[PDB]
């Protein structure tokens, strides 16, 4: 698609222990980014 | 876990504060550990020297610190039951089953507290007095954390000499506390501190 919008993050004070696979922010979109504006929820079982 | 702070993410956006928010990557906590009997022992005393406190750490097995997790070795009960109890379930000498005085950050906490100096605990009078004070810097020294203020699992505290002064009467339970948080740091980061 196309874009919709167009000393705390210190990389020696975080663990990058498993690389976080780009899926996370859609399947946990509040945790997996900052501002999530005009996000949809999903449905995740059947 | 994830769906929680995932939903309570959520709501705290949608429902009570509108504001952007920056949130990092989730670490979990840590706790400390000790798995070998302690070293040639520090004994340390206030900047008035007054008091002492001398101070030995080992591992108390995997199964008594999961049964003081599961409240049953609790000392709220006869000091001649916990004893009976600790006989019964891992082979605990008599002498060291009726001198166990707390267990730790909570009331039910993963270490212990063992006294066996037997010529110098003749001592009561002047080492009960100043054992509650011992008592309220081993708690919060253990709910403190040394290393990176985590919590510390399964470490067996003993004390081996406690010298006091005579008749301290302001000196002793206040000057205490701070020297039972620094001997209870020195006898766990001497000899095998672990995460």
């Amino acid at each position: 698609f196309e874009p919709l919008v167009r000393e705390f993050n210190d990389i020696n004070k975080i663990i990058i222990r498993q690389p976080i696979r780009t899926e996370y922010k859609i399947a946990f979109p509040y945790l997996y980014n900052n501002l999530p504006h005009h996000v949809h929820l999903t449905w995740y079982h059947t | 876990g994830e769906l929680y702070l995932d939903c309570v993410m959520h709501d705290l956006r949608k429902m009570y504060s509108e504001i952007d928010i920056k949130v990092a990557d989730p670490v979990v906590t840590f706790c400390e550990t000790v798995v070998e009997t302690s070293s040639l022992k520090c004994f340390a005393e206030t900047p008035n020297k007054k008091n002492k406190i001398t101070m030995i750490a080992e591992p108390l097995e995997k199964g008594l610190a999961e049964d003081i997790e599961n409240e049953v070795v609790q000392i709220t009960w006869n000091r001649k039951k916990l004893g009976e109890f600790f006989q019964t379930k891992y082979d605990w000498d008599l002498l060291a089953a009726r001198s166990i005085w707390a267990f730790g950050p909570d009331a039910t906490g993963p270490n212990i507290l063992v006294d066996d100096t037997l010529p110098s605990e003749v001592d009561k009078a002047l080492l009960g007095s100043v054992k509650d004070s011992i008592v309220q810097g081993f708690q919060w020294g253990t709910r403190e954390g040394p290393l990176c203020d985590e919590l510390i699992r399964n470490v067996k505290f003993k004390i081996l000499d406690a010298v006091v002064a005579q008749e301290p009467l302001h000196r002793g339970g206040g000057q205490i506390i701070p020297t039972a948080r620094r001997v209870v740091y020195s006898a766990f980061l001497m000899a095998t501190p672990r995460l």
